[PDB]
């Protein structure tokens, strides 16, 4: 799992696009880049042990509707170190990173019942007070919570389900 | 999984431009400082073994050359340096100062004074890493190498050019050992160096007192690496001492080298590997320690007068050179398995083996004749020590097993009993006192007296006055054959008639 | 300025700004909840990521708090204000007395003296212990190193030379608490309070129940003091209470640190920590320092390597033994073990010389007569093998001695033997003019009076 | 033109990239421009894309990483045959004699297959020393493999001096001499040996000491294996002397470190029985001609257990155990008869009488070796008479197997001896039958012959 040698391609990648103000650009760059990993052929060449410059090369061919100077070049330093299959995860590192920079949060909205729209109403404007970012809000319809609404900010989760209440109780006794 | 060394603003700075430029292969920047270890990215011309300089004046040596990193120990304090700091790689190898002037010198392991006598006089630098006479190149040893203590230089003898091995556990006499055998050669035309691995500054400061009492220090060099100079400096002391050897060995001179605690330059070879992340072998030290003290004690040679010739360049002709070591290795309890004695014991072409149950039971200096060995044999002494020394060893070695065997046995034959009570004399007769060095007139004189049954009657507490008393009565009456055997080391009829009057004439009118 | 990264035990990692990472052995600082937490810089890793030690608990960290980086090592309160207190590691006073007045304090951090500037004495400082002078005689400014496993009595040792060399010494004193039990600290405190002589001594404490960093920075903090009053000119003696719990400690933070194992699972680095403290310890030309570190042995095995070790750093060793313990011969000194750099003819004299290698010869037969007594037993000697049987029983029983502080247990009156006393009683047993007393006559007897004293009370 | 580069530099070990078409095999050589010098590569693995990890035959100090380097596409190929003899050559079959250059007709590689099963051959001709105990406990065939086992200073050296001037002066054909970490002093003593006795116009020697780097050492042995085959090839009967085997291993081991290769028992590498069972089985006798080999191996702290000695002995046909204890006690040579033999002491090859003989002393040394102990608690006081008269048999037929050497000579002052089998043989039997204790132990001590022990009774 590429979780932790992700992050110095996934920063690095960021800050330079952020000199030259095309990260939506170099988004899908990524985008382009994570999902030619996942082909079937692919996925067969990346785990042989050719020598990085032919490998690189043949992807490169492969990986047209990129730039030459930057985006390729971030290929090819990752073909040097081996580290092709990372990418799918520089890719949601990437775009975490510009969630970050953009004060821009995404978070989950979990109900047995479909909300309506002045629930989620305020639920935006009370989030956009715990949390200094803006909130986009992701509606999930669930039967688990059997009622209430369970709030999932990431790791960061408020819980107003009538079965968590419930659960939370039979243990005090 | 892991990252290596691929961080932020590296990655940038290649995502801008991926062939960058060649700019100076010359240098680079440290990345890493941990424990005399840093690690440089850069230096794409950085030779192996080769002296990157650093901010100041301090250099490091470059030891692994691997992909985008070159690791590298630094030869002094460390902990001021920081990351980005920029370094430029020399074209050099490190080099050490070198020459006659050196004789009466303490320095440290980069030639610079340490004693405080000024500037040094030196005559160039030489190289610290070099590479040994060919199989062409040597003769063999036939010189001695004058000891002054009964038992070596009787029954294992030194030449001009050996290695030999001074092994032992610890506060058995090992410097004392050595440090006599420098101060014999206070008049001898043999120039000594002693080099000091890993001990406390105050012990190198009391044997430089010793050694400037008498008149032994004005004829050596001292070279020091302290137990608080970095592992390197450690390392690396030995090669600088063996370097100022081969000055006197290249140019048909003798010289004497004292390499002082072998296995305090191990463990700091180990402890560069391991910080250098190298695998790891058997009792943790590196694969590669044998090379280091081989290539270390092959230096030690006696060359031929061609090679002194081609050498110097025809100034000097027809005269051989010389450079003999003098290891020091130190036993845990006397375990010869352990991996450094093992290898020491492999490279070297002899052993002397001190004991503490010897050494506790007042036999001093404590060298065990069963197992101490000398691969040049007799063919480095003089004449007469040959022929005396030749029964001396047997008669120890005998006398050992017939003492065990005689005495749970609790029994005598006649024979026996003779053997045994000459065996426990000549024993009692190798005994020595410390800074008191035999010429060789001396102790040809006390063996003849061994060998000759002189001592069959004399009681065992008395013959320590004995040989005292013979001496001193020599020492007056009969100097100038002390004088013809300290000049010529001969042996006739002429020599063992006059020596068996002397020992008649002793015996009869002198008392002890 | 700096947030933490990795919380990995008692170590500690930062990041840093690449502009601003810190220098090694710099100090940073945390809060900890409500404490104050001090890190000490060990490594700096590539990035403007820096590793540390925790000067204390590491429960309790996040990652993500906020770092301090103060622009200077450990420093700690120095010279004449530092005199009857107790302090931590970092300097700060531990007994609940005001703030230390200092006028200066220094880095814990410093080169050891050069070459030119060293010092040699051949003064003799009689030690009232009878075995250690006769055997391994110690001069002022020197080492000395008390060797022993668990529980065979180098602290109490060390309580003996306390007493009896500040009888005939002036100047002002450093102790070091090294890892050691707080029990024994507190106790000797208030002996010291007790008896008005804690006006001259400095006390250091970092005890056992510490974590790592504590044990292995206080070490360095005592050398620290013992060099400023070295420097002032004075003459200073300066105790470590466990020198073996330094090498330890770096053991117990050296994996964690990303460093591969050596020898007995220990530090590679062993040997160059061992000496760079061992380097400063010394005698100078302006003051000497005179020093006993006790030197703890795991296992009771004298051959693992930090005890080997630590023996070349040393002029006079006494290597103490469980198996004389046992017999209850106090003070278990191994005679035939222990050794000092001043024993020489030159140095003691030669009679000084000669009774100790007697005492040496006769008690090394003993030991080689051993086996053949204990498969045979004694009446198949030769008859005048059992004479030194008989002889060295007799020195082995006169070599134990009353002390002072034993009285806590033996309830026995102290003893002090001067030196032209001691080494006529032996000589006189080598010689066997004493050889008509019975064996227990000797044991716990302070002179070769008291012994045919005893004798005659059977 | 070169194709490689350096990209890693570690100690002995070099790594070179070629392109993935041109990746040079396993012992393959290479070359490459050390500052002023050439050095030669040795390939052992392939690893990844166009990367071949080398060992280097010479100095590794002054490479630089993205050094170009050359695929010689061969192994290492040493000069053979008639242009050999009397010269001093290194791993690589360069001349370090300076007497100028070989001059040969063919060069052969130092990595070939053994003999076929088919292709060996069995034939017993015994071979006579002229030294007591090798010839009795331990005789000599022809064509066999001889183990001189020992630790540091036993005589491993002087043996195989001693042996060399009595089987190579009779051979009437050529030799090879194989210095494996051998000390450059006792090479030098070697090569002048042979010139004044004016018998080195019949040997050639190869040499790789012990200063020089691992891969040298490592590939010297092969060198001169690849020497003796091809005298052995031509149809010749030769002697191959190969001065110690245990740094073969060593320098195996010092390699394997840092091949990568997961470390194995007692720190030695996984492939040492593989390296040693390689070199051992190239040196054999076949129809076509034969090898005859005496070979030194050095057994570290005498263990004579761990692995290095426990693999070495499996592979030889006469076994002699040089002991330090017999040493220390004065005795020369060390022979333990008690721990040494030849698969050629067989009662049909010797005869009867040699082999009841040895077979009888080898009977003796061991119950004297029980009594041994226990006289220490007894004396002799308490022992019976049966064990006196075994006792007085066996001291004095130990010291009659101390025989002073012409080697050693330099050493004791007495004259060299030589013994022949028969005679030796009526020796032993005549204590075994004759039990001439008339005579003091010390008359049967390093005098040779049977008319020589009793001549020095008769003088004392
Ligand atoms: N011939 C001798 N007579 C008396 N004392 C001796 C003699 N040789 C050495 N000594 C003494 O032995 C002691 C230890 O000396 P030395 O330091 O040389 O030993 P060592 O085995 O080399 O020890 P280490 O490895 O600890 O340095 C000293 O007190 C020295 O005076
Ligand atoms: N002179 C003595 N007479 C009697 N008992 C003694 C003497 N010296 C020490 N002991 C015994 O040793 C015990 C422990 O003493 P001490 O603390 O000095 O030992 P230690 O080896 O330093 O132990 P530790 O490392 O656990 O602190 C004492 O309580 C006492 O029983
Ligand atoms: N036959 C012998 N006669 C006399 N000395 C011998 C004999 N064999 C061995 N030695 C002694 O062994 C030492 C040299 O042996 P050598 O064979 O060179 O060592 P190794 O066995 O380690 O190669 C010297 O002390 C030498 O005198
Ligand atoms: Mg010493
Ligand atoms: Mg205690
Ligand atoms: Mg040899």
């Amino acid at each position: 799992e590429f979780i932790t040698v992700a992050r110095p391609y996934a920063k690095a990648a960021f800050d330079f696009a952020v000199e030259h103000q095309s990260v939506e650009r170099w988004q899908d760059m990524l985008a382009f880049a994570a999902e030619v990993t996942k082909n079937e052929q692919m996925a067969e060449l990346l785990s042989g042990a050719l020598a990085p410059e032919t490998l690189a090369e043949s992807f490169i061919a492969v990986a047209g509707e990129q730039l030459d100077e930057n985006g390729q070049n971030l290929i090819r330093v990752m073909a040097e170190n081996g580290r092709l299959n990372a990418l799918p995860d520089v890719l949601e590192q990437f775009i975490h990173l510009r969630a970050v920079s953009e004060a821009t949060a995404e978070v989950d909205v979990i109900s047995a019942a479909a909300l309506s729209e002045q629930q989620l109403a305020k639920i935006s404007a009370a989030m956009e007070k715990r949390l200094s970012r803006k909130v986009k809000l992701n509606a999930k319809i669930d039967k688990s919570v059997m009622a209430g609404v369970i709030i999932r900010a990431g790791d960061m989760v408020i819980d107003g389900s009538v079965r968590g209440r419930l659960e939370r109780l039979a243990d005090v006794l | 999984q892991l990252n290596s060394t691929e961080i932020s603003e590296l990655i940038k700075q290649r995502i801008a431009q991926f062939n960058v430029v060649s700019e100076a292969h010359n240098e680079g920047t440290i990345v890493s400082v941990s424990d005399g270890v840093i690690r440089i990215h850069g230096l794409a011309d950085a030779m192996q073994g080769e002296m990157i300089s650093l901010p100041g004046n301090r250099y490091a040596i470059a030891l692994n050359l691997e992909r985008d990193s070159v690791g590298a120990v630094v030869m002094g304090p460390y902990a001021d340096l920081a990351e980005g700091m920029k370094v430029k790689a020399t074209g050099r190898i490190l080099e050490v100062p070198v020459g006659r002037g050196l004789l009466g010198r303490v320095v440290n392991t980069l030639g610079a004074p340490i004693d405080g006598k000024g500037p040094l006089d030196h005559d160039g630098f030489s190289a610290v890493e070099a590479i040994a006479p060919g199989v062409i190149e040597r003769q063999s040893v036939d010189q001695p190498v004058q000891t002054g203590y009964k038992a070596v230089d009787s029954m294992i003898p030194i030449g001009r050019g050996q290695r030999e091995l001074i092994i032992g556990d610890r506060q058995t006499g090992k410097t004392a050992l050595a440090i006599d055998a420098i101060i014999n050669q206070r008049d001898s035309g043999i120039k000594a160096i002693y080099v000091a691995i890993g001990q406390k500054a105050s012990t190198i400061s009391n044997v430089v007192r010793k050694l400037e009492e008498h008149g032994a220090l004005a004829n050596t060099i001292v070279v020091v690496a302290t137990a608080s100079e970095s592992a390197a400096l450690q390392y690396l002391a030995p090669y600088a001492g063996a370097a100022m050897g081969e000055y006197f060995r290249d140019r048909g001179e003798d010289a004497l080298i004292i390499y002082d605690d072998l296995s305090k330059q191990a463990v700091a070879y180990r402890q560069i590997s391991l910080l250098l992340r190298r695998p790891p072998g058997r009792e943790a030290f590196p694969g590669d320690v044998f090379y280091l003290h081989s290539r270390l004690l092959e230096r030690a040679a006696r060359v031929n007068a061609e090679y002194v010739e081609a050498f110097t360049k025809g100034e000097v002709k027809g005269k051989t050179g010389s450079l003999t070591a003098l290891p020091i290795i130190e036993t845990q309890a006397g375990d010869v398995s352990a991996f450094v004695p093992t290898n020491v014991i492999s490279i070297t072409d002899g052993q002397i083996f001190l004991e503490t149950n010897l050494f506790n039971a007042g036999i001093r200096p404590a060298v065990n004749p069963g197992i101490s060995v000398s691969r040049v044999g007799g063919a480095a002494q003089t004449k007469i020590m040959k022929k005396l020394s030749g029964g001396i060893r047997t008669a120890l070695a005998q006398y050992r097993e017939l003492a065990a065997f005689s005495q749970f046995a609790s029994d005598l034959d006649d024979a026996t009993r003779k053997q045994l009570d000459h065996g426990q004399k000549v024993t009692e007769l190798l005994k020595q006192k410390q800074y008191a060095p035999m010429s060789v007139a001396q102790q040809s004189l006390v063996l003849f007296a061994a060998e000759r049954g002189y001592l069959a009657d004399v009681e065992l507490s008395k013959i320590g006055s004995f040989e005292a008393a013979l001496l001193a009565y020599v020492d007056r009456d009969h100097a100038p054959l002390m004088q013809e055997i300290n000049q010529t080391g001969g042996y006739n009829d002429e020599i063992e008639g006059k020596l068996k009057g002397i020992l008649d004439s002793f015996k009869a009118t002198q008392s002890w | 300025t700096g947030k933490i990264v990795q919380v990995i035990g008692a170590v500690v990692d930062v990041e840093f700004p690449q502009d601003a990472v810190p220098r090694v052995y710099d100090a940073l600082e945390v809060q900890n909840g409500n404490e104050r937490l001090v890190l000490e810089v060990q490594q700096q890793l590539g990035g403007g990521i820096v590793r540390t030690i925790a000067m204390g608990s590491s429960d309790g960290l996040r990652r993500g708090l906020d770092v301090k980086d103060l622009e200077h090592p450990i420093e700690v309160p120095v010279g004449k204000a530092t005199l009857g207190r107790i302090m931590n590691v970092l300097g700060e006073p531990v007994d609940m007395k005001g703030e230390i007045g200092e006028e200066e304090r220094w880095a814990i951090h410093r080169a050891a003296p050069s070459y030119e500037e060293l010092s040699n004495s051949q003064e003799l400082l009689e030690t009232g212990i009878k075995v250690i002078d006769l055997m391994a005689p110690f001069a002022k400014g020197g080492k000395v190193g008390l060797f022993g496993g668990a529980g065979v009595g180098k602290t109490v040792n060390m309580m003996e030379l306390i007493r009896n060399i500040a009888i005939e010494h002036s100047g002002y004193s450093v102790f070091a608490g090294v890892g050691e039990r707080t029990r024994e600290g507190n106790d000797f405190y208030h002996e010291m309070t007790d008896s008005n002589v804690i006006d001259k001594v400095s006390l250091v404490y970092g005890q056992m129940n510490e974590p790592p960093g504590n044990r292995l920075r206080v070490a360095l903090t005592g050398l620290t003091m013992a060099e400023k009053f070295r420097d002032e000119g004075r003459d200073v003696l300066l105790f470590v209470d466990n020198i073996y719990r330094y090498t330890l400690a770096g053991t117990e933070v050296s994996a964690l640190l990303g460093r591969m194992p050596s020898a007995v699972g220990y530090q590679p680095t062993l040997a160059e920590e061992m000496g760079v403290l061992q380097e400063r310890i010394t005698s100078t030309k302006t003051g000497s320092i005179t020093s006993v570190q006790a030197v703890y042995v795991p296992a009771d095995d004298l051959t693992d390597p930090s005890p080997a070790t630590t023996f070349a750093h040393l002029d006079a060793t006494v290597v103490l033994s469980r198996q004389i313990a046992s017999l209850g011969i106090y003070p278990a000194v191994d005679p035939l073990d222990s050794t000092s750099r001043q024993l020489d003819p030159l140095v003691v004299g030669q009679e000084h010389y000669d009774t100790a290698r007697g005492v040496q010869s006769i008690l090394q037969r003993y030991q080689e007569l051993k086996d053949i007594i204990a498969i045979l037993g004694m009446d198949e000697l030769s008859e005048e093998d059992k004479l030194v049987v008989a002889r060295a029983r007799k020195i082995q029983r006169f070599l134990s001695q009353p002390f002072f502080v034993a009285e806590v247990f033996t309830g026995s009156p102290g003893k002090y033997v001067s030196l032209k006393d001691t080494i006529r009683g032996f000589k006189g047993i080598m010689e066997g003019e004493y050889d008509h007393l019975p064996e227990q006559a000797f044991y716990m007897v302070g002179s070769i009076e008291e012994a045919v004293e005893k004798a005659k009370k059977l």
